[PDB]
């Protein structure tokens, strides 16, 4: 498979800093990556497709940059309802999977 | 502009004729922004002011394109500037 | 990326979509414009009604002859007084319905162009041709 | 509007087969990919299947092809997931998720239903 | 350089305004006079709903100018004339500033029945589509951002009233009101309720006389998200007033409506009394036998009622009221009688639209 | 001469005309065969016209569809030309003959020409493609 | 029962503009061209144009370029006659005639209205 | 769909079960053809020209 993991492991941080999340791939994945928010208890909600595209709804202030092997998720202001887990994924080829998963807090 | 008198204590017709023959929607208002009578198709609606158990409209002549006004009783303090809306158009009529 | 094929959205399914994706859809919305005593025979207008209204626009395909339908290409030339933009911008940027709306006043004459020009000058050619 | 509407809890004994159902409501349900997720209770998110809901086609990952089994019902827009022979392994929190699917092709999981618990 | 191509079956459609049918179910045995309506009125219904959800694109709704609202008018205007044989009417004729009207009378046999009403549908031909608004929160006019296409309406019930809206569909999420124009003083604002108000209104075993009792405490609540409501419209900080009425016809200063075939007129004096600022209520039902008539201007004259019990239980979905615009507080009151404004609140967000399947585009073909 | 181009004898117009113009403006006349209590009786006989019309329309188009040409209003067939049928000149026939008489001296033999054209080259035609896709 | 009937004769004011009408009986309107042709009383005739009723189009001679207008009705079957800016030279009969117009070409002008007398 | 060759299809066997032989996979046939083919024939010439 592609394994994909993803750093830091657990974040801390205050409200209104801006912070990265580096997710890396064992291959190579083109443009073709999707970051997901998921609160304890619900279900996730999508936040980037094509690796740099907002979706409509999302808060302007999230950003993605990347390619090849190399991704960042980068938020610039935190807020206490931006607090959760994030993920990453691949669709190249089969099979799929996600990220190992990022606490913030 | 059209301008009527009345005497006091006779009967007064006051007209606003439409461009067509058919029930439509017309509305009678003062110059106040105070309702007097208006239709809601098949029937006859009244405002708040005053003169609500003094104004009367004929309900056969309303086919006929014209929607009458009849005030009885004329009084000191009705002189005033009567507006018709029939499809939004300004008829005005000053009573004395 | 991977797929699993084509999909299928409905009638009136990529009205809202691009130029391009709906090039594809034409088959869907193909079918339904023919579909199928008083207030006994209102029914009866309406249907031969729907019927008419479908043999007309097939006439009007049969008479710019192709007959090989939705689609066929004709050589009238593409005035470049009308519609000004850019190929990339009218064909993968821009929905079906603004196309419709910016050549709303200029359809006529491209009727009548594509009746006269294309049905005597394509036809009695071959005949011409033909003669060995 | 979009909305994905899974069914209740079940707990199950190991050795037998599992159906779930997720109906979706105010999207039109032919035209888009819809793809199976599982999360275990502590994990993170593990892909189990992806299914065209008009030609029926349908396509499982290796690890768990010949034991789950992905199918759907047009005349109700509902699509349903077999997963046969469990184990303790497969405890956990079930999640339909809507396919974006632009250019035909796999895009992202826009909308997800609300979870079913299986243990 | 570049060559045309002709499109057959675009998705593109034009506004249009041609005829429709009802195409509803009709059970072909009993004599309610909706049903044996039905049979000769059009087909039954289609039992698995076609539901086309769009992709992104905005429409204008206007239900102050639809189409449909005529088509509803004839058809119930020819099932209430062919249905209530009255025993006499009087209408003017009015023969052609001297008009002579003679108030011809028509008398015919005038038997008792049940008028228990059905929902219908309104389903087009072929080569039209309807388009059906689905924001949650709709002004009434304007654009609609997600349209979804239907092959034909929910279940409306044709019902007659005046004051109040009964057996109707509820809102989405919030009680609406709609209006084609704020600070005019003459069009008639339509409210929408986001819960049923159940009212019982019966005839206890003098034979004109029923009580007619509602809830107090449901819909104090419901005034109060109604008064919620409507306070953004007007500075959030004015007083607001319910009065009962002012003047009129006997069908539009009460409660007029219809229960198993009697002509209910309930006076409402007692409903709109309260003034708001920053257990069972009881009205009088008295069964008339005089009625102004809605379909045309005329009067009608029917016969006693059936001795006996009558009951009837409605859900209160909607109010038709109209601002009284001073020189400061706002006063509210409940207006109606027609039956146009009746059933905008039903079709307040359907469109009628006409297929042009067949256009041209340019690109590089040849021969 | 002097011109200015072409102009229009409208519907049925080029009757008496020989050949020429009756044999190019098949077009005007080939495009109004669709047209683009009380009721109980004469409501079904208009229906009752439209529907013949509908019949007369495609019928007729149905016997285009069986001689597979597909390029409507012209075609061509290879079926050879008897001159038991009529022996004159082409330009006896383009030049000096209505359309009307042309058909008054062909219609006793117009069903011959049906049948032959119906059965032969149609079926020799296909199930010979079938043999031409053989490799 | 093939004719062409024009309008009354007219008297006018030089620099004015002058419009005489040609109402076509008995033929097919818009199967023939229609030629215009003046006569000044004393000598031969003068020609001014000539015009399709069908397609609209128009043709007009070097000496009356912008001076000299032609339009059409087809609703009434009629041609009209616009002549501007007048002097004394164009005072005579107005005619209106129907050419025979053989193999899309000008053969002949075979019927010819009555005539209209300009001042 | 029809495990039956080429030689028997057409000589010794009728329409109508034919018709009964094929009417369990009418809809398969009709989708195929009605969909593919002429999605990929079409634009395919406008390539090509
Ligand atoms: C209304 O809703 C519709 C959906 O129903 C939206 O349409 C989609 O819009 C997105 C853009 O947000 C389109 O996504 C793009 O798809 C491309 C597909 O590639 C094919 O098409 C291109 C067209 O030129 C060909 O060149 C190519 O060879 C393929 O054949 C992607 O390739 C695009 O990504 C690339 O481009 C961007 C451009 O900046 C880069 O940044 C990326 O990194 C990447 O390199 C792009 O993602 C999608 O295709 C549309 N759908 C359809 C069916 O066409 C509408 O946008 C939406 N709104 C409106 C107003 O209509
Ligand atoms: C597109 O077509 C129009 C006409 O359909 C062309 O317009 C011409 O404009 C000139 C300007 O005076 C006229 O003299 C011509 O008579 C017009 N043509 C016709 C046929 O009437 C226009 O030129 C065309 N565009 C291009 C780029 O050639
Ligand atoms: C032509 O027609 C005559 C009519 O009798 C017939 O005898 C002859 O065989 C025909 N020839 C051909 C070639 O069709």
């Amino acid at each position: 498979d592609i394994q994909l993991t993803q750093s830091p492991s657990f974040l801390s941080a205050s409200v209104g800093d801006k912070v990265t999340i580096t997710c890396r791939a064992s291959q190579g994945v083109r443009n073709e990556l999707a970051w997901y928010q998921q609160k304890p208890g619900k279900a996730p909600n999508l936040l980037i497709y094509y690796a740099s595209t907002l979706q409509s709804g999302v808060p302007s202030r999230f950003s993605a940059t990347g390619s090849g092997t190399h991704f960042t998720l980068t938020v610039s202001s935190l807020q206490p309802e931006d607090f959760a887990t994030y993920f990453c994924q691949h669709m190249s080829s089969y099979p799929l999977t996600f990220g190992g998963g990022t606490k913030v807090e | 502009k059209k301008v009527v008198l009345g005497k006091k204590g006779d009967t007064v017709e006051l007209t606003c004729t439409a461009s067509q023959k058919k029930s439509i929607q017309f509305h009678w208002k003062n110059s106040n922004q105070i309702k007097i009578l208006g239709n809601q198709g098949s029937f006859l609606t009244k405002g708040p002011s005053k003169l609500n158990d003094r104004a009367d409209s004929r309900r056969s002549l309303w086919d006929q394109g014209n929607f009458p006004l009849i005030i009885k009783n004329l009084k000191i303090e009705d002189s005033d500037t009567y507006i018709c809306e029939v499809e939004d158009q300004k008829e005005e009529v000053q009573l004395l | 990326a991977v797929g699993i094929g084509a999909v299928f959205l409905g009638f009136l399914g990529a009205a809202g979509s691009t130029m391009g994706a709906a090039s594809m859809t034409l088959t869907v919305q193909a079918r339904n414009l023919l579909s199928g005593t008083v207030w006994g025979i209102k029914q009866l207008q309406a249907r031969v009604l729907a019927v008419e209204r479908y043999l007309r626009d097939q006439q009007l395909l049969g008479i710019w002859g192709c007959s090989g339908k939705l689609i066929c290409c004709t050589n009238v030339p593409w005035n470049s007084s009308w519609s000004n933009r850019n190929l990339s911008e009218i064909w993968d940027n821009m929905t079906w319905l603004q196309w419709d709306k910016e050549i709303s006043n200029y359809t006529q004459i491209i009727y009548g162009l594509l009746e006269e020009s294309q049905n005597q000058q394509e036809k009695n050619e071959q005949d011409l041709l033909a003669l060995d | 509007q979009e909305v994905l509407v899974q069914s209740g809890a079940e707990v199950k004994k190991p050795g037998a087969s599992v159906k779930v159902s997720c109906r979706a409501f105010g999207y039109t349900f032919t035209g888009n990919a819809l793809h199976w997720v599982r999360q275990a209770p502590g994990q993170g998110l593990e892909w189990l299947g992806w299914i065209n809901p008009h030609s029926g086609d349908t396509t499982t990952s290796q690890k768990f092809q010949g034991r789950v089994y992905m199918t759907r019902d047009k005349s109700i827009n509902t699509a349903f997931l077999d997963v046969t022979r469990l184990t303790s392994d497969d405890t956990g929190i079930y999640y339909c998720a809507r396919d974006k699917y632009y250019g035909n092709e796999a895009v992202g999981m826009d909308v997800w239903g609300q979870g079913t618990s299986v243990t | 350089n570049l060559w045309v191509t002709v499109y057959y079956g675009v998705p593109v459609w034009k506004d249009a305004e041609t005829t429709l049918f009802c195409a509803s179910d009709a059970k072909a045995y009993e004599t309610e006079k909706h049903n044996v309506w039905a049979t000769h009125a059009c087909v039954p219904t289609d039992p698995n709903p076609q539901e086309i959800h769009l992709e992104n694109v905005t429409e204008e709704f206007n239900m102050w100018k639809n189409n449909m609202v005529e088509q509803m008018h004839t058809d119930i205007i020819s099932l209430w004339d062919q249905s209530l044989k009255p025993c006499v009417k009087l209408t003017p004729l009015c023969v052609t500033r001297l008009i002579n009207c003679n108030t011809s009378a028509i008398t015919q046999a005038c038997p008792k029945v049940s008028f228990e009403p059905i929902p219908i549908h309104y389903c087009a031909p072929a080569g039209f589509a309807i388009l059906k608004c689905k924001d949650k929160k709709f002004n009434g006019t304007g654009p609609c951002p997600s349209v979804s296409t239907v092959q034909c309406t929910h279940g409306i019930k044709p019902v007659v009233s005046t004051q109040l809206l009964l057996n109707g569909s509820l809102a989405e999420e919030e009680v609406m009101i709609r209006s084609e124009n704020i600070t005019n003083n003459a069009k008639n604002i339509l409210v929408q309720f986001n819960t049923p108000v159940q009212i019982n209104c019966t005839r206890p075993n003098d034979i004109r006389q029923a009580h007619c009792n509602v809830s107090k405490a449901t819909w104090n609540e419901t005034l109060g998200k109604v008064v919620k409501q409507l306070r953004k419209h007007f500075g959030n900080n004015t007083i607001i007033r319910f009065a009962n009425s002012s003047g009129g016809d006997l069908e539009v200063t009460t409660h007029s409506f219809n229960c198993g075939g009697e002509f209910f007129y309930c006076n409402t004096s007692g409903l709109f009394n309260s003034t708001w600022i920053s257990d069972s209520i009881t009205l009088p039902c008295r069964i008339k036998q005089i009625i102004n008539m809605w379909q045309r201007i005329g009067q009608a004259m029917y016969a006693p009622p059936i001795q006996g019990v009558i009951r009837c239980v409605s859900n209160i979905t909607g109010l038709i009221l109209t601002r009284d615009g001073g020189s400061t507080t706002e006063t509210f009151r409940p207006g109606g009688g027609d039956m146009r404004d009746n059933w905008r609140s039903e079709l307040y967000k359907y469109k009628v639209v006409k297929i042009e399947p067949l256009g041209v585009a340019p690109t590089r073909c040849k021969r």
